[PDB]
């Protein structure tokens, strides 16, 4: 779980 | 020789002169050498791809509906939707998440959010060019179901076959959103990396793109994750501060200039620097966010750069919130680190 | 004046002189002030207890029975298991975790484990003195179903009501161990923190125990938690390093000296530097490893600086557990740190 | 979970 990502990009969610 | 950086600028087809040169690109500390800008059928882009590494293809026809698109064909098509247009008095626009700015009470962004409709951004911008004034704009907007009806009939005109096989490929996830910059001439986007993976396609305009891959991390010096900033480098490119980021010094790109037709896969976490060409006029891009595959159920050593990545900001991500507040992490981490690792 | 260390050492009973004095003590760098001394009765023994910190008591008859022990008692009846015996040719005692030290090719240990009879460890011990020798031996052996029959009977007899009733009253786990320790004079253990409460039972002989809050963390050093010698300070007190270890010129101990009868409450992650005086003749403790009290299902905030060593150690395994390899765990965190929080 | 603790002490478990 330590390699678990989410899905930030440079715009508002 | 192999630092060759943006080669040599490609020849418009009937003789219409050099695309651009190499005057309208602005010079930086560090080397860079060429991505390879290739044929959608040339294997060694699949391989590219599918290896996350990036690859400016050039006849992939993804948005070719988008490619008569300019600011009156918008003004009068994309529906009266609010558009984020940011406003600044300087060439960089460095992205902030405005949800974090809460818990960083003393960062003051450089670039205003306002919103506003289709038809005042291209006055404000006509007001700007006429009055001959400094200030710049830059309009990212992601597009949605309240554009007007030929937006949607060119938007649906897009290569769907050829990305969505990308997709299916690739085994990533479910596109989630296309954004729509429209930046003046000489606009940057200082170097940041992205949580997905991104299909960037030029629509209007040249822009260089500056790319570094994720094992420089330790180059680049990305803010704190709780920062605005966060995934943004806090170097600044113009005037590096190389007593506070050393390593900038080994940082090493990998560049190209993109213009109408070409399509450059950004992948995951690979730091990007863009620019639109100094006198060059403005740009268009819309972009293809897709989340990335899901990670092995077990994961195989050695590691890989970008997991080590992930692993940084999930050690950050959950210190915040143990602690209780995100201002405690650095103070917990020097701790940790002094007279024990370093 | 506060800093008045162990005090003016007590006078035994029937004028017997003073119990030790203040050549006996070996002489460090840092300040102390004293660990109250008190009644099993007063109120405010308790207090501290119920606050963990540290608390000498000096008449809970904790270990009555075993009080008349010594060599020839205890080579008669304690039978005939195998006792852990370490040999040193310096006085420190440096603990270390044989486990880990697999992945710790390169530390290699001051002193070393013979396992033994008892008879045995008496008669090394004997000759050592006989032919004036150097080397130094620390029996330390937890007590188990072995041990013969006058030994059960002497156990049985310690005041399990007092002690049951006060891991009652402060929530605390199973007890874990009673460790049996036997040291010749001048021997010490040097500075480290435990994740279990302790009364620690001092039977024959006199140590001076120097205790720090887990709030001086910063200023210890512990060694890595994947290292061998994981919860014990880096830091030689006799040679401290203030280059390598700025903030131990900041330390500042509690401390006492203990004999025959008297209990000492070492607090869970208190850190610990324990020596059995200086021409003192040897010395037997046995004490009381206690788990502690589950944490609350919920966390209330401010944090408590043991709950922050205790977020410390888990990154620390995490992070080891993740990178496939305790080796890695430093150049990650300073990669995660340098430009970022420091 | 990342208050919690095992209990490790200066001896063999
Ligand atoms: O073109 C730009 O200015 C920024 C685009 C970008 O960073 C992205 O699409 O991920
Ligand atoms: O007395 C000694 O030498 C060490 C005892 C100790 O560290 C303990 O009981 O936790
Ligand atoms: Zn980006
Ligand atoms: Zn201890």
């Amino acid at each position: 779980q330590l390699t678990s990502y989410d899905a930030e990009v440079n715009a508002p969610i | 020789a192999v630092a060759s950086g943006s080669g040599e600028p490609r020849e418009e087809a009937g003789a219409l002169g050099p695309a651009w040169d190499e005057s309208q690109l602005r010079s930086y500390s560090f080397p860079t050498r060429p991505i390879p800008r290739l044929s959608q059928s040339d294997p060694r882009a699949e391989e590219l791809i599918e290896n996350e590494e990036p690859v400016v293809l050039t006849d992939t026809n993804l948005v070719y509906p988008a490619l008569k698109w300019d600011l009156e064909y918008l003004q009068e098509n994309i529906g009266n939707g609010d558009f984020s247009v940011y406003s600044a008095s300087t060439h960089k626009f460095l992205y902030y998440d405005e949800k974090k700015m809460a818990n960083f009470q003393n960062f003051k962004p450089r670039s205003n959010r306002e919103e506003m409709k289709f038809h005042e951004f291209v006055e404000k911008l006509q007001d700007i060019q006429q009055r001959g004034g400094e200030e710049r704009l830059y309009l990212q907007q992601t597009l949605n179901d309240t554009v007007g009806r030929k937006i949607v009939m060119d938007f649906l005109g897009f290569n769907w076959n050829w990305i969505n096989k990308q997709q299916g490929k690739r085994g990533w996830g479910q596109l989630t959103s296309n954004l729509l910059l429209i930046g003046m001439e000489g606009n940057v986007t200082p170097a940041h990396y992205e949580e997905q993976q991104n299909f960037f396609a030029q629509i209007k305009g040249y822009k260089r793109c500056i790319l570094f891959p994720p094992d420089q991390f330790e180059c680049l010096y990305p803010y704190p994750v709780h920062h605005p900033c966060d995934r943004q480098s806090q170097v600044d490119f113009d005037n590096p501060d190389y007593e506070r980021f050393p390593n900038f010094q080994n940082v090493v790109g990998y560049e190209t200039v993109v213009g109408p037709g070409d399509v450059l896969y950004i992948p995951m976490y690979w730091w990007h620097h863009i620019e639109s060409l100094l006198n060059g006029g403005i740009t268009i891009t819309v972009n293809f966010w897709y989340k990335g595959a899901p990670t092995p159920k077990r994961i195989e050593y050695p590691l890989k750069a970008h997991q080590k990545v992930a692993i940084m900001r999930n050690i950050e991500k959950m210190l915040g919130e143990a602690l209780g507040n995100p201002q405690e992490v650095g103070p917990l981490l020097n701790t940790m680190i002094k007279g024990r690792y370093n």
